[PDB]
């Protein structure tokens, strides 16, 4: 079973600008662990597979969360620390292009379709249950969980938004953008560490340990 | 061996 | 209108190993233009938007095609030139990791679910009609075309495979893997050109012209 | 200015 009520409850329970962004991301990695523990059946996976899924998905999972948090912000994002990052500030820090991708491909699209927190939570749970993550002890088990999430999400969409038959597909089709943006953010983070001019806290730093890609 | 993540996952 | 019969017809109409792969990719870029012209309404977009969509999607579109072509091949892919590339050969050429991602995340998954050519064609048309492509004169127009493709694909899946309610979602959820793999292949191609030890033909080389990313 | 792609798209 994979009830969307549990997924929403998980969202509601966890309810240099680049330095501020790194500080917020490290903070939210702790909260991400507590969120995942609230997603049905995640905690019943083998401990090493829980590690794999979170190491593989953390950047997309965090991006989805702060993007949805920012749907009412104009030309900016709300960090979990209560700070706002304006697109002019991101641009002034040398990360304007990828920041604009988040605003254009994620935040604005979430705003335009009024993606709700149940839908957000379900998309994040799909990202979490990534059966292509390398090293999983039982990929089919993770694929089965992803399939239960999407089945539940579609039923929710069809019941709450029956006038929008394409809505379920529209939600899923933000995931390629999320994957591209997540990959680019990781590239930036490896550069920040290489140059050494940006503090990176311990949990964020641990995500940079091998394995990579 | 992903020390922080393991510790946070294993606890209650 | 966006009938899946036209999309299938488009597929059927176009029905150092790294050097062999580069030669095949250049050859298939010409065929990709002829395929796109056969996808309903693509040719009615402004010429500059046709250019944008193909420049943005060529690598994912070609990867999807040779992956589906290879579903009956064991541990390898069939190039459009009639050559087979075995995973041992890819490994012996220094590109084993990304080759294995194609086999594992795309070819095997297409084989496991017996993805058919209508479904392949529809997924490629969704990739083609990418409304996030930078520079489009009318993104909403491209988004509308993508929505017509997915609506048609879902109806096809529900009619042909009614016993598999999750099949439409399962097809869409190979697109994040396709996007990641496509991005990695492009990274390799820029390296091949930088080192200069791999011939790159004119159409493939033109895809490397700016703009990038 | 993407010479080959334009030529192939514009033709019949
Ligand atoms: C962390 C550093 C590398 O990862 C990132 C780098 C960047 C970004 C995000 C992340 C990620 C992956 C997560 C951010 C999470 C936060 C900030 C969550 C929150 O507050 O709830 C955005 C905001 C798109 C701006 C561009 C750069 C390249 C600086
Ligand atoms: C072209 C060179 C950069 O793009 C690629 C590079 C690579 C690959 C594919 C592509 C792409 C994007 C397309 C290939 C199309 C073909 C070969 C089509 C066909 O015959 O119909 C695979 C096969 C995954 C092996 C790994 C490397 C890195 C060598």
């Amino acid at each position: 079973d994979m009830p969307v009520e549990r997924i929403l409850e998980a969202e509601l329970a966890v309810e240099d600008p680049v330095t501020n962004i790194c500080q917020a991301a490290d903070k939210q990695l702790f909260t991400l662990v507590e969120w995942a523990k609230r997603i049905p059946h995640f905690s019943e996976l083998p401990l090493d597979d829980q590690v794999i899924l979170l190491r593989a998905g953390w950047n997309e999972l965090l991006i989805a969360s702060f993007s949805h948090r920012s749907i009412a912000v104009k030309d900016g994002i709300l960090l979990a620390t209560g700070l706002h990052v304006h697109r002019n500030s991101a641009h002034s820090a040398g990360v304007g292009a990828i920041f604009d991708r988040v605003l254009t491909e994620l935040v604005s699209k979430m705003r335009d379709m009024q993606m709700d927190k149940t839908e957000l939570g379900c998309l994040r749970a799909i990202v979490l249950f990534n059966p292509d993550s390398k090293g999983l002890s039982n990929p089919a088990e993770v694929e089965a969980l992803r399939e239960k999430v999407y089945a539940s999400l579609e039923a929710y969409c069809k019941h709450k938004y029956p006038e929008q038959p394409g809505r379920f597909a529209k939600l899923l089709l933000r995931l390629p953008a999320l994957r591209s943006i997540g990959l680019k953010c990781l590239e930036h983070l490896f550069f920040f560490k290489l140059i050494g001019d940006t503090p990176i806290d311990t949990f964020l730093m641990e995500m940079l340990e091998a394995p990579h890609q | 061996k992903h020390k922080i993540l393991h510790r946070l996952l294993q606890d209650s």
